[PDB]
């Protein structure tokens, strides 16, 4: 029996950030959500167009999981519908959602004594996200008519912005990882099943 | 293309981004010094304080190039308003290092503080030799050479400095648009362009006269009171109807008369409610005193402490060798952390301070969720009015007698209660004048009014006319006594302790009105309401969001100070003053003096 590889997304040493999100693939295996919802590491579950239970017992043609770390009071924006700069500027999730959203806090590793800005966010830009939609443009941002040309000024802003965690921080700056798993389906073979 | 109104936006963001930060880390660096006295650590916190003032102040010049006429939404037109005062970079280079020298020097002086007792084998300073004089003694010779002398050491040195002080502020008041350097205190009371809810800088001092002018009457009472039981203790150097001299006030400038009363307590074969002795014999830990404190909270309908209070905060002294500073803070370091410091033992006085520290906590708390430079209180008062009405409930028979300090049965006295209310009048009621007076004073001497040459032919007059208190000896221009208190000599504003006053008595009537309690508001006590902490929570959400007018109605449904609320608090005990005055002479001639008999 060939199981989907879940523990290389959910059991990993290193995340990425939300700016430039990584998304893997899952086809062609068997998927044992068992495992997920009877776990009760995970502090945020919620399904969207679907529900927990029976879960396994349909089958799909593709599974993305795209994973990141965001901070405790924006895991509520990783919702269909929702606004805000995580939203807006760094992952856009549809209006439609066949999907989950799983998130778990992540102090012990990803907080070190004196700062952990290894995670970076974007906060600025001209327009927002379409979904789904990945943004890794480096260029500074303008909010006046003149323009700075390359080099940080007066109204000439660097769009990606560090974060900055630390053991003492309260619940909701600490830092959270996410893995939100989309089932897509097409005309297929409909690879990814259930047991 | 944007209007300036979407470009503040923009530096805004930016700014709460970095100060957010940068604040935490030097609030962290502050910590990690008061609960670990070392030598490294103060490099460290030096360094950090440094950075966060560097980085401040460049953002200050950065944030003036956007205009305040073309922004109109309210918050944004706040906070960058917050942003934009500089202060004393205004000035001249050369003005501002003379500034900071001269203000080192007066630290330098004040806390360097030495006398010399006629017995040559004791030297004693302030503190606590000179203090330990002061509140603990009853005879005249000793505390008469004590306060000429403390006064005699510092006044002539800080004198000098005080005029240069004076005209350099009131340079670097003129710098920024202010009349003088009073406007620019009175300026934190100010709210303009809200419209309905609007205060001036001038409304102020019109304000606190009236409040004066109803106070005094009760005042005037106490005074009275004290008076004749001062004398029995000094029966040949008081006179029945002069002035009470300031070395017998019972601390070192008469801020506080809590000394006095076991001196003047009214039925002193009666012992005060002290509930150590059953606190000690159920093995109460600091622990249990802090999570009775949160129950208080919770029962109210706020919200219940983090987890990382429990394990960050310093809740008793440690054991390991480390020196900490033991003055009971609460901390709020940013990032949603909050912290407690507090070497609390197991007494009913640190059992009232923990609720007192922890409603600071829950004021913290209440307003994190707004804008970075709209996190504080309403004013300067708001913050220290909140706490004083969660030791008012704490300390009610009522309270402990449903925590089971105190038996069902438990009996309380009219005696009692009177002792209760004396005490409380000492403390509260007897410090407004000096206050009053105290800010007034200077006021009056920054604004121009008072010639450089006739600071001691008014400052007397003053406390004479308004505190009723004659000096015992005569002094000339070469002394300087405002400079002799701590908050004088540090460049610190007075007027916060009168308004803090007036309105912990305004929240304790609203919120006693809303659990719709019955009787005196002395024995008020507003545990198990949830409804009195919607009421509470209503004001302690805004924050600095919106004009302290408005805030304050929000509580209590006025917009104005008032001391109605004061009276009505003090009423019994003015209802058993005036009996007991009946025979006595109120008021306070000024004319008679010590000295000149
Ligand atoms: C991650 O590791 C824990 C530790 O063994 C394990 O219980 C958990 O099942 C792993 N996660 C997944 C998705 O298998
Ligand atoms: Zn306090």
């Amino acid at each position: 029996t060939n199981l989907c590889p879940f523990g290389e997304v959910f059991n990993a040493t290193r995340f990425a950030s939300v700016y430039a999100w990584n998304r893997k693939r899952i086809s062609n295996c068997v998927a044992d959500y068992s495992v997920l919802y009877n776990s009760a590491s995970f502090s945020t579950f919620k399904c969207y167009g679907v529900s927990p239970t029976k879960l396994n017992d349909l089958c799909f043609t593709n599974v993305y999981a795209d994973s990141f770390v965001i901070r405790g009071d924006e895991v509520r924006q990783i919702a269909p519908g929702q606004t805000g700069k995580i939203a807006d500027y760094n992952y856009k999730l549809p209006d439609d959602f066949t999907g989950c959203v799983i998130a778990w806090n992540s102090n012990n590793l990803d907080s070190k004594v004196g700062g952990n800005y290894n995670y970076l966010y974007r906060l600025f830009r001209k327009s927002n996200l379409k979904p789904f939609e990945r943004d890794i443009s480096t260029e500074i941002y303008q909010a006046g008519s003149t323009p700075c040309n390359g080099v940080e000024g007066f109204n000439c802003y660097f769009p990606l912005q560090s974060y900055g965690f630390q053991p003492t921080n309260g619940v909701g700056y600490q830092p959270y990882r996410v893995v939100v798993l989309s089932f897509e389906l097409l005309h297929a073979p409909a690879t990814v099943c259930g047991p | 293309q944007s209007t300036t109104e979407e470009q503040a936006k923009t530096f805004l963001l930016k700014f709460d981004h970095d100060a957010e930060d940068l604040s935490y880390q030097s609030s962290l660096a502050s910590w990690n010094y008061n609960t670990n006295i070392t030598d490294e650590n103060v490099q460290k916190m030096n360094e950090a304080r440094a950075k966060w003032s560097a980085f401040y102040e460049e953002q200050s010049k950065a944030a003036k190039m956007f205009s305040l006429e073309e922004i109109q939404d309210l918050t944004l037109k706040r906070q960058l308003q917050a942003l934009q005062q500089s202060g004393t970079s205004a000035l001249s280079a050369d003005k501002s290092k003379r500034l900071n020298t001269i203000l080192n020097t007066m630290s330098t002086i004040y806390s360097s503080g030495k006398v010399l007792d006629p017995n040559t084998q004791e030297c004693l300073v302030l503190e606590p030799g000179l203090d330990d004089i002061m509140e603990n003694s009853q005879d005249y010779s000793r505390r008469l050479w004590a306060w000429e002398g403390w006064r005699a050491e510092v006044g002539k040195q800080l004198r000098p400095l005080y005029e240069e002080y004076v005209v350099l502020e009131n340079e670097m008041a003129r710098a920024n648009n202010y009349e003088d350097y009073g406007d620019y205190w009175r300026g934190d009371y100010e709210v303009t362009g809200a419209g309905d809810y609007d205060y001036s800088r001038d409304q102020l001092i019109t304000d606190v006269e009236r409040t004066f002018a109803e106070i005094k009457p009760l005042y005037e009472q106490l005074h009275a009171y004290v008076r004749t039981k001062l004398m029995d203790a000094y029966p040949s150097h008081i006179s029945p109807t002069g002035c009470l001299p300031a070395h017998l006030l019972g601390d070192m400038w008469g801020r506080f008369w809590t000394n006095l009363y076991p001196l003047t307590v009214p039925f002193g074969q009666k012992p005060s409610i002290d509930v150590t002795r059953e606190m000690e014999n159920q093995s109460w830990d600091t622990k249990r005193i802090f999570k009775e404190a949160e129950k208080f909270f919770v029962s109210i309908g706020l919200p219940n402490m983090t987890q990382g209070f429990w394990d960050n905060s310093m809740l008793t002294e440690p054991g390991d060798g480390r020196k900490v500073v033991c003055h009971p803070t609460a901390w709020d370091l940013g990032k949603g952390d909050f912290r407690i410091k507090m070497c609390t033992k197991v007494t009913m006085d640190d059992f009232l301070t923990a609720h007192h520290e922890m409603g600071h906590i829950q004021y913290d708390m209440a307003y994190a969720t707004q804008p970075y430079l709209l996190r504080n209180g309403a004013n300067e008062g708001f913050h220290e009015a909140v706490g004083e009405i969660m030791s008012l409930s704490a300390a009610t028979p009522h309270y402990l007698k449903a925590l089971g300090l105190l038996p069902p049965d438990f009996y309380e006295d009219s005696e009692t209660e009177i002792n209760f209310l004396l005490k409380q009048a000492l403390t509260i009621v007897g410090t407004l004048p000096f206050t009053y007076m105290l800010e007034k004073w200077r006021w009056m001497v920054f604004k121009g009014k008072i010639p450089k040459e006739q600071w001691m032919q008014k400052w007397w007059e003053m406390k004479r006319e308004i505190v009723g208190v004659v000096e015992p000896l005569p002094h000339d221009e070469t002394y300087c006594d405002p400079a002799c208190l701590f908050h004088v000599a540090e460049d610190y504003s007075f007027i916060r302790y009168y308004t803090r006053t007036i309105y912990q008595f305004q929240f304790h009537e609203a919120l006693c009105q809303t659990a719709k309690h019955e009787g005196p508001l002395y024995k008020c006590d507003i545990s198990n309401s949830t409804d009195a902490g919607q009421r509470l929570l209503q004001m302690l959400n805004l924050g600095k969001s919106e004009p302290w007018t408005l805030a304050l109605e929000r509580i209590v449904g006025a917009k104005t100070m008032d001391v109605k609320p004061l009276l009505n608090y003090f009423e019994p005990l003015l209802t058993w003053l005036k009996d007991q005055n009946g025979n006595s002479f109120v008021g306070w001639s000024t004319d008679w003096t010590p000295y000149s008999e």
